RNA sequence: CUUGAGUCUCGUAGAGGGGGGUAGAAUUCCAGGUGUAGCGGUGAAAUGCGUAGAGAUCUGGAGGAAUACCGGUGGCGAAGGCGGCCCCCUGGACGAAGACUGACGCUCAGGUGCGAAAGCGUGGGGAGCAAACAGGAUUAGAUACCCUGGUAGUCCACGCCGUAAACGAUGUCGACUUGGAGGUUGUGCCCUUGAGGCGUGGCUUCCGGAGCUAACGCGUUAAGUCGACCGCCUGGGGAGUAC
């Protein structure tokens, strides 16, 4: 649920926590844990390549399954986890051969529940089936772009893609950001919604949230000099200038997608 | 209102048909009524007139049209 | 149990997987203890106007004493199976069992 | 004149589409109650039916070509 | 330069205008005429009589074509309605079916407000 | 609604005989019985207030009825409330 | 104690409420075909749209909202209100025969709940319409009426607001008092001989007697004759305003 914290200090105020209280309270399944050092936005050269990234919490990666190729086997949901790798939350699976699996939570999905990927698979949330296979108009999520190369499109909470249509060897998806793609119908997607809708509800309340999801403080252009910003610096506050990045390129309003690759697919560019 | 010519049908006489058929489907009334947007309250209040005239000129015709005009 | 009357309209180039369908949903019913109080093949029909560019559905008719769960189940069948082009689910009271009047 | 007098008719069918043509116009319009003479529960009733033949392209909607 | 010999007439009859319009059986526009473009204007083009010059304006022009049957398809409340076919059929096709067509929403999009005049 | 076979058996359980249906206690017992039923679907369908009226109803005349029992006879008020485990 | 009030049994009609599906018509937009100079609009124009191919016409697609005919001084609801079809949950009214409880009732200051539309918060959605706004007309002016556009809003979820000519301008409950013509929904008998004859309940529309009323009018659904309880008024303005 979404809880207004009391106004306790001035830090405390602006606070608004979405809190599940059917996570796990506990620590993740060992296995499929693995180490995740952080950046600092920081590319081989140790050069700054993304600004305002840096510091926060330490954070083990949970190895979840965006391929999801166990087919047939029947697997159960066992609870549902906090990931801090991602917005939405993750599902401890276990499959009746044994092996046990994270996979993205759809929206509804709870511990106990049975989950079976395949053609054969019935068509249910969190269930996972070439795209074929699925009725044309379904809410699908995690969904692949090249056939068994594993869930790109729709993993951040509460989203979700339409298959608006399906035309042969390709099925037209309304994606989520209202733009209109062809992909392979051998393309593999997980039915309904991705969960934790309430996650854009949050409210940080102060800076130190921020922070502590690794997030540094920009810096306006205009408050800057001439020479650090193409925005630069005048007396009193001036500006005068057209927006633009850093490196000088106008901001607002200026398209940047240079791809003719994949042009093709692109049934129509989003909008709003 | 379709209508088709029948074999030695006069053209007049087609018209007539088509015209006959268009009155009793009433398409232009319901036309001319959905132009504008009548207003719930309207269309209530109109209704209500309608009704009350019409019983009041029918009760007058029968009963108050019964004596000797001249 | 409430009395049921189900009609659902099929594919006409599926119409030769009718039998088996009609076999199926009435297994289904049975298992769960359903009752069929009617059954009626009424056949390929001209359809009055067309549905899905296509017309000359195959219509069934099935009255029948079911629990809700499965008529659920079967509506859900129904509308995932991309054959039958129309259904109505449609409550009725008593065991109406006597011919239509499609057959008759 | 109102046929179901004959009956008392017990209930109207959705399928007796045979019943239900007269009580639609060339047009496929419901044919209102004071122009047909049928009593007003059973023109609820017939009213129905037609609806619900139309969904199942038993009845037209419409008189248009197809 | 083709023959067809069987058309559909299609009437428009809007209030301010008439629009006449002759096509193949399958939809294809031949020739058009409008009481605008036949020289009315107003109260001039929203009247029967600029309805029927349009129509014969219209036969005129596809008389290439060499049409000689017509189904007529009438659409909305119109001066014309009737001046066109009539004009027509003097011009001299074999008027088979007439049609009316107009659409009539099943209650749907709320229509604009009353005019207060 | 409340079943027919289940009124049937609160009818038995609190009526002085099967025949009995106008015993304070047994139309307690059938209001008691009615409101706990409709709790699920309240809960399920929280605007639905036209029928949520008809449970307030339902409450307002158990009350009523409860109080007639407690100034009429105090011992079956209390044996009945303590039967039903009603608040008072 | 059983006549008021309630319970049980069996049916009945209903846009009563909540949730979820779905259908067809139409508008808009998008892509494509045909096709060519107009379309649109008005009292008459112009703004607007169209030779960068519009309007018209056919095909396909997207999406939102609302449910033609039926439809009715019809029905349901305490009122607000409720209108395609289907299912799931659910409240009330009414009739039939009985059986049961045995005054358990009526009204209600405070209090509590429900309460059109507009409006507000947060998140969606957005076809049509359309405050604001823009341009064109009209005009002495035209911050309007008319025209072309058009954003909040109208829609959905969940909260708030808490008001309307929220009107029958008519508080609730009960009893009694001549009639006529209908509508709707039960039910008893009559051979339903036919759609039909005679009853008996419920809700409902109009007309009208006595009586009442300043009159207008109301008139078995009273504004008649009475009883219980509540709410409210005491010249116009100031003012449903200031504090
Ligand atoms: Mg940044
Ligand atoms: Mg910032
Ligand atoms: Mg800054
Ligand atoms: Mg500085
Ligand atoms: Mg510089
Ligand atoms: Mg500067
Ligand atoms: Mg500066
Ligand atoms: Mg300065
Ligand atoms: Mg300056
Ligand atoms: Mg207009
Ligand atoms: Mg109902
Ligand atoms: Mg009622
Ligand atoms: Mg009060
Ligand atoms: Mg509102
Ligand atoms: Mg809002
Ligand atoms: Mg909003
Ligand atoms: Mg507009
Ligand atoms: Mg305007
Ligand atoms: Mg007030
Ligand atoms: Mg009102
Ligand atoms: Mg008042
Ligand atoms: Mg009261
Ligand atoms: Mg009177
Ligand atoms: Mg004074
Ligand atoms: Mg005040």
């Amino acid at each position: 649920a979404v809880v207004k914290c009391k106004p306790t200090s001035p830090g405390r105020r602006h606070v608004v926590k979405v809190v599940n209280p059917e996570l796990h309270k506990g620590k993740p399944f060992a296995p499929l844990l693995e180490k995740n050092s952080k950046s600092g936005g920081r590319n081989n050269n140790g050069r700054i390549t993304t600004r305002h990234i840096g510091g926060g919490h330490k954070q083990a990666y949970r190895i979840v399954d965006f391929k999801r190729n166990k087919d047939g086997i029947p697997a159960v949901v066992e609870r549902l986890e906090y990931d801090p790798n991602r917005s939405a939350n993750i599902a401890l699976v276990l499959y009746k051969d044994g092996e046990r699996r994270y996979i993205l939570a759809p929206k509804g999905l709870k511990a106990g529940d049975q989950i079976q990927s395949g053609v054969d698979a019935a068509i249910k949330p969190g269930n996972t089936l070439p795209m074929r296979n699925i009725p044309v108009g379904s809410t699908v999520h995690n969904v692949e772009m090249k056939p068994g190369k594993g869930g790109q499109l729709a993993r951040s909470a509460g989203t979700y893609v339409q298959i608006v249509a399906r035309d042969g060897a390709y099925v037209t998806l309304r994606l989520r950001s209202g733009e209109m793609r062809k992909v392979e119908a051998d393309c593999r997607a997980t039915l309904g919604e991705v969960g934790n809708a309430e996650h854009m509800l949050r409210v940080l309340g102060k800076a130190g949230a921020a922070r502590w999801r690794g997030v540094r403080p920009t810096v306006r252009g205009t408050a800057m000099n001439p020479v650090d910003h193409p925005h630069g610096g005048g007396e009193g506050r001036n500006f005068g200038k057209h927006p633009v990045t850093p490196w000088g390129v106008q901001t607002k309003g200026k398209k940047t997608r240079s791809n003719k690759r994949t042009d093709k697919f692109i049934v129509r560019r989003r909008s709003k | 209102p379709v209508i088709k010519v029948r074999e030695n049908e006069p053209f007049d006489v087609a018209l007539r048909r088509f015209k006959r058929s268009c009155e009793k489907a009433g398409v232009l009334a319901e036309v001319r009524r959905r132009e504008f947007y009548e207003k719930p309250t309207t269309e209530r209040k109109r209704a209500k007139a309608s009704a009350v005239k019409r019983h009041a000129k029918k009760l007058a015709r029968e009963n108050a049209r019964r004596t000797r005009l001249y | 149990m409430r009395h049921y009357e189900i009609v659902f309209m099929v594919h006409p180039d599926q119409s030769e997987q009718v039998p088996g369908m009609i076999e199926r949903y009435t297994a289904a019913i049975t298992g769960a203890e359903g009752k069929i109080h009617r059954l009626e093949d009424w056949g390929r029909r001209q359809l009055a106007y067309p549905i899905n560019k296509l017309h000359k559905a195959h219509y069934v008719l099935m009255n029948v004493e079911a629990p809700q769960e499965v008529i659920d189940e079967l509506e859900t069948t129904f509308r995932f199976n991309d054959a039958v082009i129309r259904s109505m689910v449609m409550r009725t009271k008593h065991a109406v069992t006597e011919a239509s009047p499609m057959v008759k | 004149f109102c046929r179901f007098t004959a009956e008392g008719v017990q209930e109207i069918d959705y399928k007796d589409i045979a019943t239900l043509k007269n009580y639609i116009t060339e047009s496929g319009k419901i044919v209102p109650s004071r122009i047909t003479g049928t009593r007003a529960k059973y023109q609820r009733q017939l009213a129905r039916a037609i609806k619900r033949a139309r969904y199942l392209s038993l009845l037209p909607y419409t008189d248009r070509h197809q | 330069r083709k023959q067809v010999s069987d058309g559909v007439a299609h009437i428009h009859a809007s209030f301010n205008n008439t629009i006449v319009t002759i096509t193949d059986r399958q939809g294809n526009a031949l020739g058009w005429a409008t009481a605008g473009g036949s020289g009315f204007r107003g109260s001039r083009k929203s009247t029967p009589f600029a309805a029927q010059v349009a129509a014969e304006r219209c036969a005129d022009a596809v008389k290439e074509y060499g049409i000689k049957n017509l189904e007529v398809m009438v659409k909305g409340p119109g001066p014309g309605r009737e001046s066109t076919i009539r004009a027509l059929n003097a011009a001299g096709f074999r008027i088979t079916n007439i049609t009316d067509v107009t659409p009539i929403p099943h209650n749907g999009c709320r229509p604009p407000k009353k005019r207060r005049v | 609604s409340l079943s027919t076979e289940a009124t049937a058996k609160i009818v038995s359980e609190f009526g002085r005989d099967a025949n009995d249906t106008g015993s304070t206690e047994v139309q307690v017992a059938l209001l008691t019985a009615q409101i706990n039923h409709l709790q699920g679907h309240f809960a399920e369908h929280k605007k639905d207030h036209h029928s949520r009226r008809g449970l307030l109803r339902m409450v307002s005349q158990r009350r009523k009825l409860l109080d007639y029992l407690k100034r009429k006879d105090v011992a079956r008020y209390t044996q009945l409330i303590e039967r039903l485990g009603l608040r008072r």
